[PDB]
């Protein structure tokens, strides 16, 4: 993992290293991680035109690796190869199956719902980044707990909770939803924000602390 | 002022994951002495999992 | 919500695990008369000859204890008309069933789920060593009393620690080790002996999560796969 | 039962074992002033660095304790007219008979049956370590108070451990081994010596509910008799 | 022991194995218990017509042995061919002595009542399955405790419990019947369902949880 950073007005790289690591002397590893020449930070943006890849200006994004992976040469190389797109390695890339969100929401828990799709031309569609995490969470929530043919205890028992609109049923649904979301290690935790029960259909929303 | 201490023990194992092994730690002893010709240590583990088979 | 005047009081209800799967939603018709919650800490203090040392190790196991009495007059139920004595007997039967079935160290299924609707909070609990103490003194002859003590395992919001789905990127079950083992098993005894000899010779000459991409941990697996498809000696190496 | 709605409640009764067969019982004329039932659990919780471990080893002993007195006025009995003092004396005599000659001599009954008609519950009980306790206070010129603690052996519905019948499908006695042992007893010294030598010879070069239907447990038993009677060597093998 | 199971519509053997044994890999050995060819489950009825003995379809009964007996070769061999005979063998076989079912009820705790009968042709009648269990339970209840000439402590004290039809005597009779029924290890437990005493006749019923 890492921490995003934005260069302040004529900010100093050594000050950044001291702030994010305590010891000032670790700045030599950070610039190697970012793969920057000696002009690490320049106030003038026009100077970046000469060597945009190897020169950072004010407002330029920077990567702050964790303390453990500071001196790892492999981590340095991988971070240099994936500057500003390092989040994709953790969350990953997967095939996109949410072809149309306007259609499958109404059906809910049932079979013959999702399907692959193609974006652009030729290349099969693949969802990456935060959208991939959201798609995985939605698929996990929609699927039953014991439906798939392998690694059971994957899914949720939401379909069994339809019934009376009494408050205890709502709290049970809330607990089940929180249990389903917390099952993935990529989510630190989750908690409710607001709940609403009007008519005969339950409504609610949740927030999840997505890493990075 | 009185010092504040927050111990945090970590265990690594090389031939089950080491992190899972270190989670169930409860206590350990480490008898090292130059007087005798042997150094010995002991580790106490919880009964959550059957370590005998692992 | 409590009886604050805006919303009606909601009574505490339990949720035990049924033997044949699912859960039974047990609800108290009268809230406990007394409610106590403890949050002990694992902090320890040791006095050195010249200074005090304060050391902490984190939150300790919480304890939940409460006491109350069941109602006297009959009250309707969602699937019948159960009196207070029937409710208390059902509670005792459920507690006995949950306690007796846990003879295998710990039940593989979910623990007891506690739902406190009086104040917004949820917990996963287990039967305390005090257990379900039932008594009925001369005072209030027709009213039962129950005392329950519990220990908190964790918040019901979070799932089980061991059931969390890790990243599992790449391949945790590499085929290289499997086919290397199969080839070694298929080799003759003399071939394995020569492989051991070569390994010993290489050891003498020392001196004097897995992913094919962007990872080096699986380097040995690719090399160990080789030296059998190509006869690098009469047997593999490493 | 109780006094509300349903007919008049039945008093608590105790059943004791009669020496000369049969049983004798004891019904309290006055309900106990206090009645406490403890149902603890044998479970311990210990927390590691970042997790909570819960372990259980079954249900604990259900301790029953209650306190009562005896009315001074008389009341009809199955035989004779016994007042409260006589009833309490008979209770003391029965408890002494169950206790004094329990560890010494012999008592026909292995347990006591405790009936709670008022609570609609039944248990098999034994005298607790605390035992019976009798006292008369300042404010009881004529009344007598008794305090007793009990430990539940188990549910009265279940049968005795010694009176349990297993499945026992098929023959239980391996008659083949019996007749093998019977035949071997008639063998001479040389035959037994040769049998031992043959067993040693076979032993040192090894590695290199009786029912014939739907089972194979009693295979070698039949072979031993056939080998002995026919003769595989002077004494036999296996 | 073995749990009965019925093939569900559009169901696969892998899901059946996963639901009970948890791991789908056990299905390779589970098929040998049922003695089925490669078409383990087929919806088409006429397909099974070619070889009904070595095939299964929707609505048919399967065998689900416990994990301990799953790996036993003897259990596989026995369950391959016996099929429905397993229940009869599991509960045992014994001679039927209910020659006069109408008569033995009129004389409770009376000797010289039961006798052999004849069914089929030229052979003594026999009983098996749940009927055998019920017959054995009835004989045990009727048999007094200390009358048999061998293996004593078999029966009940029902003859001695006649009294003043008072509630305590009724509870004593209930407990005696429960102990008599629970003596056999095959039966799990028992409990009274209804009590009815009117005049000078005791009536009631009980439920027994028989294994499998």
């Amino acid at each position: 993992r890492f921490k995003k950073h934005v260069v302040q007005h004529e900010e100093t790289m050594q000050a950044i290293a001291q702030r994010y690591y305590g010891d000032v002397s670790y700045w030599i590893d950070l610039v190697e991680h970012n793969n920057l020449k000696y002009p690490y930070l320049v106030e003038t943006d026009e100077e970046k035109m000469k060597d945009p890849e190897r020169l950072a200006s004010t407002g330029d994004t920077l990567i702050i690796p964790i303390e453990s992976d500071l001196t790892d040469v492999s981590a340095k190389e991988i971070n240099s190869r994936d500057k500003d797109v390092l989040v994709e390695l953790a969350l990953g890339r997967d095939l996109n199956i949410t072809a149309d969100e306007k259609y499958f929401n109404e059906h809910g828990t049932s079979d013959n719902i999702l399907a692959f799709s193609t974006n652009g031309n030729g290349d099969l569609d693949t969802v990456k980044g935060i959208d991939n995490m959201k798609q995985q969470l939605q698929a996990r929530l929609l699927t039953p707990r014991g439906s798939l043919m392998l690694h059971p205890n994957y899914g949720s028992d939401l379909h069994n909770l339809f019934g009376l609109n009494i408050p205890e049923q709502a709290t049970l649904i809330e607990m089940e939803v929180l249990r389903t979301l917390t099952s993935d290690n990529r989510v630190k935790s989750a908690n409710l924000i607001d709940w609403k029960i009007q008519g005969n259909v339950y409504s609610g929303q949740f927030s999840v602390e997505i890493k990075s | 002022m009185r010092r504040i201490r927050r111990p945090k023990v970590r265990i690594e194992i090389v031939t089950y994951n080491g992190d899972e092994f270190g989670a169930k730690l409860l206590g350990f002893q480490t008898k090292n002495s130059m007087e005798d010709d042997s150094s010995v240590f002991q580790i106490n583990m919880a009964g959550d999992t059957y370590w005998d088979k692992l | 919500p409590q009886s604050d005047g805006i919303s009606n009081l909601h009574r505490i209800a339990l949720r035990f695990p049924k033997e044949g799967g699912g859960y039974d939603m047990y609800r108290f018709k009268v809230n406990p008369e007394n409610y106590t919650i403890d949050s002990p800490q694992r902090t320890t203090a040791i006095k050195t000859k010249s200074d005090i040392v304060i050391e902490d190790y984190g939150k300790d196991i919480e304890v939940i204890n409460f006491t109350g009495t069941t109602g006297f007059r009959p009250v309707r139920e969602a699937d019948g008309l159960k009196t207070g004595k029937q409710k208390m007997e059902e509670l005792q039967s459920r507690v006995s069933e949950y306690a007796m079935q846990g003879g295998s160290g710990n039940v593989s299924g979910s623990y007891l789920q506690f739902f406190n609707f009086t104040d917004d909070s949820y917990y996963k609990v287990h039967l305390a060593p005090q257990g379900l103490k039932i008594t009925r003194s001369k005072d209030e002859p027709l009213l039962f009393r129950y005392e329950i003590t519990l220990v908190v395992i964790g918040s019901l919001t979070e799932a089980d620690r061991s059931a969390v789905t890790t990243e599992e990127f790449g391949n945790v079950k590499p085929n290289a080790s499997q086919r290397v083992d199969e080839g070694i098993k298929e080799l003759d005894k003399n071939a394995r002996k020569t492989r051991d000899r070569n390994n010993q010779e290489i050891s003498r000459r020392e001196n004097t999560i897995y992913n094919p991409r962007q990872s080096t941990n699986g380097l040995k697996g690719n090399i160990d796969n080789m030296a059998l498809i190509i006869g690098y000696g009469d047997g593999g190496v490493s």
